[PDB]
């Protein structure tokens, strides 16, 4: 039976009784930096049980007229435990991730979700001259949501959040070129993606650069009949993997 | 003074030449290479990845997520058609904009098989059986399930495994086909019919949906690189 | 790079199910058409040689063109080097996230006669100078300037009526690859410039006439062509749907996913 | 002098003249394929004839 | 008559080419070579030599020898700052004109460590202890000795040996850095504070001075040669 | 889970060592030692409280 | 004909055509370092870990 | 380098410079004859000295 997993990281454990396979990045598992690729020449810090564990974000409600949600990935964990405290005292850092999206409903509900992970998901603005400001591009472990309409040009600094363009000007059906899974309420209950470190430099600052984006888009909308449960949540759980830091300084 | 003689084709700029040229910055030390995940060596690795197909254009679903959903009901008769489109992976507006149909619009010739995957995104208590057919050209489009069963078909039974693959084989008189629309190199039609009904229990919604995917097999190839007609410009940005 | 060939097959009645799968795993099915029907043995001789990254990207493409006039105060041209003002090369390079290549540079220079007023206008052959200034150096402010001494900046000279000038450029970067997309700011306070403009620092290219304005004005035009060699590419990307609007950012106006038809059963 | 194989459907000769490796010609003959890192990026391998979920 | 064909790049004058040319004075006897002391083979041997740093610009000390002296007193409190400047070896006007900062203004990229040597030119009866810190970017400038001790520091005790070295390590996300001012490739700040006081006997002057030196380590390198912005011309001399 | 065979649910079973107070949110309780229980065909789950103490024994 | 090593981050061929040694190309590949004659021009050698004055 | 025979009524040298086989010169020296498939396309062979019909 392929339907059961068990993931153990630190002092936390996930158990699943209804699951698909585990998608591993681009075939690569996360690992520490080697001596041939290093450029910063002082010794890095590896706490490795205090940071590499499962942190759970907030929950969102899947409604019937629901369009989608997104998260910027080294930003939702910026106030979570000892992971968000090492980011404030250090200048560099590199991390791999393990994402577990989970949503349960009965055999009398239907719907489908696409869970992708997009590296360098640069987004656009509703006014054609400006760029979006920081408060709309991300939130502290709170979802920013798409909408089925088009944001007008009368606003100045807001993200263009039409779902069929995916915020980036591309087709939403072609997002399956990135590592992804589906959640089908007929057969599935969760989705698990393992992502390595992807950048053009061996280390980077985690406060000026978001290098991953997790999107959850309902392709088939949620439907049920009269009498069934109307409230269906979605919960996301992220665990850092093989994290290390460089450049101690003041607290920023 | 060695005696030489210059041929036609001298002092010309052919934009696809293969020559050596002197470097403008001599003795430069480039940054050493790093192992970044996800290296692309061939463009055919991109085209062999599934992509959702918008079969439901219908004049007002294109600015919506409803273009990707195929409606499925419970009927009072038998043998109705679900969808149907001609197999033109670079000229027909259904398969035009997908991940396979964008690589083909950079080339002129194509050859190989095509996979079509269908997923049933309905309730876990609903059943059904479908017919996924392919008809080579020479006749028209099949108008019944009696005419569509004479071609190449598969019967899909919806159960615990929620997907099925209809693998369109390479049936052609030539070795390659044109990407642009051409009646000499047509490829045929792909249809879908009801085999039995969608039987549903009480307190379950009858209307379900089906998603569609498309990709390429491992014998697919392309030829004669050209420009794409999918971009414009008026002035410099 | 030959493709796989077809294997003959027989009628089956068994427990194995190649056609049934689950697309919920994020895993594309590996079925061949010799599993769903009866096939014959066919030896394929087709090759995938024309779709390589070395063959898809190694062609010359125009990136800019600028003009400058002979009989003019401060008549010369400048250009800050980028690959985002044209629509055809920008869509080809943005199918990937990270790129690493060498370069080949080619210039095409023309000239035209302006409506002068003197009689017996006859000019000799024109000579042009194209100078490259890396970021931080001194820039020219006029035509008769000391900055055109090109002691350490690389430049090129060319006389009209010959083969076009050409030179090679290695992989000049500070990182390990070029970046087509940057999701971040340049300040640590998360203000100001957001996007790919924080990584673009390549220099400026200057153009002028070396001759003097004899008896009639002359207006020239240079055209610049890029050709990537020795290409590596990582992390592919969906192609762009909407039309480009600006150069510094990725702002767009929303558009439908395809064009429409009149029914779902319309062939 | 390098002697290579000259793609057909016969050889040729190639000599390098400059001191920098950025001055050479294009590669154009490096045919290598690895489609499995995009099409099957899963943890446990999946046999085609077996069902996906047991 | 051998058949040839001419390519683009013919009859051009690229100023950094590498070709052979015929000699204008054939069969010339040059003067034989002599052993002169002090042969330079690489420009990095020049940059690895100490040079006095003008930390004391302050709007009227630039046309004086007072720009090189750092004032040091005996205080009535604790934890005061001596100096502070950002680490920009080719764009900041403190390290701009030194022996290391003039070689860097001919290039565009640089990489490696940087040495900073401090000498106490006071009386032989005066004591003191100092703190020499370095702070990577990401936060601002440290305003206390409590904030500056969290970075990379050394505590210098002034005794018989009159010099100390603070070796600024290479902490960067990339392999190279820009010489011109750039917020994407910033390098941080270098500060100095009082650890204890300057305790002096009677009939000794309280006010002392400190000199500063700068050089490069043995992993320093440069790239992408360009022109310098430190010279002008209007007409021929 | 002694419920009906058509009902689903997921829970969080946490343990918090002393030093701070009692966690008042799910955000504070996920920082300790937890397991996420998915209710399916197997109807039981075990949260094994480890021995975290400064001494060797504890008072009853 | 000289065959050299063609700086990278592969070989090339070089023939001389003229009779004078001032007609050749530039050297460009003579990497030699001696920084000690400028940085440590002292009489008695100084060990790094020992103090300078005893 | 190919050395061929240079049609007379003496040799020459030929080197290929490009990577594609469509860039070569013309063949011009492939002399092959098979006139029997047009002049005698019959089933049973016919001897010249014998009559055609017996
Ligand atoms: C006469 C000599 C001219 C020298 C011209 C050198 C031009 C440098 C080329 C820079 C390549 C730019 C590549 C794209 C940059 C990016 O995408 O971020």
């Amino acid at each position: 039976s392929d339907r059961v997993r068990s993931i153990t990281l630190g002092n936390s454990t996930i158990t699943t009784q209804e699951c698909a396979n585990v998608v591993v990045g681009y075939g690569v598992w996360p690992e520490y930096l080697k001596d041939n690729e290093a450029t910063a020449e002082d010794q890095p810090t590896q706490p490795d049980v205090a940071t590499c564990r499962f942190y759970t974000l907030e929950s969102v409600q899947w409604m019937k007229n629901s369009a989608g949600w997104w998260w910027k990935l080294p930003d939702a964990l910026s106030q979570m435990g000892l992971f968000g405290q090492n980011m404030q005292y250090h200048y560099l850092g590199r991390t791999g991730y393990t994402i577990h999206v989970q949503c349960n409903a009965s055999k009398f509900h239907q719907g489908c979700l696409l869970v992708v992970c997009v590296p360098e998901a640069e987004m656009g603005c509703s006014n054609l001259n400006n760029t979006p400001e920081f408060s709309e591009l991300s939130g502290g472990d709170s979802a920013r949501m798409f909408t089925d309409t088009q944001v007008g040009e009368s606003n100045a600094k807001k993200v263009q959040t039409a779902v069929w363009n995916a915020g980036m000007g591309v087709g939403v059906g072609n997002l399956t070129i990135f590592p992804h899974q589906w959640i089908n309420l007929r057969t599935n209950n969760s989705a698990t993606l393992v992502m390595p470190y992807i950048n053009s430099v061996p280390m980077d600052n985690m406060f000026r650069h978001n290098n991953l984006t997790l999107m959850i888009i309902p392709f088939v909308p949620l439907n049920y009949s009269e009498g069934s449960s109307p409230y269906v949540p979605i919960t996301v759980t992220i665990a850092p993997m093989c994290a290390e830091y460089n450049g101690l300084r003041l607290a920023s | 003074g060695l005696p030489v003689m210059t041929t036609p084709g001298s002092t010309q700029f052919l934009t696809s030449d293969d020559f050596q040229s002197p470097s403008a910055m001599p003795q430069f030390d480039v940054t050493p290479e790093m192992q970044i995940p996800g290296r692309v060596n061939n463009l055919m690795e991109i085209a062999e990845v599934d992509s959702v197909v918008p079969v439901n254009n219908t004049e007002d679903n294109v600015s919506s997520l409803k273009a990707y959903q195929i409606p499925v009901q419970s009927n009072s008769d038998n043998g109705k058609q679900v969808f149907g489109f001609p197999l033109q992976p670079g000229a027909n507006n259904v398969l035009n904009r997908t991940l396979l149909g964008e690589i083909l619009n950079y080339y002129t010739h194509w050859s190989g098989s095509i996979k079509l995957t269908f997923m049933f995104c309905g309730s876990a208590m609903a059943t059904g059986k479908f017919l996924l057919a392919y008809s080579p050209p020479g006749a028209g489009v099949p108008k019944n399930r009696k005419d569509a069963m004479l071609g190449t078909h598969v019967i899909w039974d919806v159960g615990l495994q929620s997907s099925c693959v209809l693998c369109v084989p390479w049936i052609s008189q030539t070795h390659y086909r044109y990407v642009v629309e051409d009646e000499y190199t047509a490829a045929g039609y792909v249809t879908c019919w009801y085999q039995t009904n969608i039987v549903v229990p009480a307190d379950v919604q009858s209307s379900c949906d089906i998603l569609c995917f498309v990709s390429a097999c491992n014998d697919f190839s392309v030829r004669m690189l050209k420009d794409t007609p999918f971009i414009r410009q008026d002035t410099f940005y | 790079a030959r493709v796989a060939d077809t294997i003959s097959s027989r009628p089956t009645n068994s427990e194995s199910i190649p056609a049934l799968t689950a697309a919920e795993t994020g895993h594309t099915s590996q079925v061949v058409p010799s599993d769903t029907m009866q096939t014959r043995h066919v030896k394929n001789y087709h090759s995938r040689s024309e779709s390589s990254i070395e063959n898809f990207l190694c062609r010359s493409a125009c990136v800019y063109y600028a003009t400058y006039t002979n009989n003019s105060k401060k008549g010369f041209a400048e250009w800050v080097i980028n690959t985002r003002q044209v629509a055809q090369l920008r869509r080809k390079l943005e199918l990937f996230t990270y790129l690493r290549f060498d370069l080949e540079l080619t210039f095409v220079i023309t000239s035209a006669q302006q409506p002068s007023t003197a009689s017996s206008v006859d000019a000799p052959v024109q000579t042009h100078q194209i100078m490259y200034v890396p970021p931080g150096g001194p820039v020219p402010t006029k035509v008769k300037d000391y900055a055109w001494q090109t002691s350490t900046n690389p430049s090129v000279f060319w006389t009209e009526g010959n083969a076009p000038p050409r030179m090679s450029i290695p992989f000049i970067s500070i990182g390990n690859a070029y970046s087509c997309f940057y999701d971040g700011w340049t300040q640590f306070s998360r203000n100001g410039v957001y996007g790919i403009n924080t990584l673009n620092n390549m220099g400026t290219l200057y153009m002028r006439h070396v001759n003097e304005a004899g008896q009639g004005p002359i207006k020239s035009t240079v055209r610049i062509y890029f050709k990537p060699k020795h290409v590596k590419a990582w992390v592919p990307r969906p192609p762009r749907l909407c039309q480009y609007e600006k150069q510094k950012n990725v702002n767009f106006s929303p558009i439908g996913v395809t064009t429409s038809r009149t029914d779902i059963i319309t062939t | 002098a390098q002697v290579s194989t000259q793609k057909t459907g016969i050889h040729y000769t190639n000599i390098n003249y400059y001191k920098d490796a950025a001055s050479n010609s294009a590669n154009r003959q490096d045919f290598t394929q690895d489609p499995g890192k995009f099409t099957e990026p899963v943890k446990d391998i999946m046999v085609k004839t077996m069902p996906a979920l047991n």
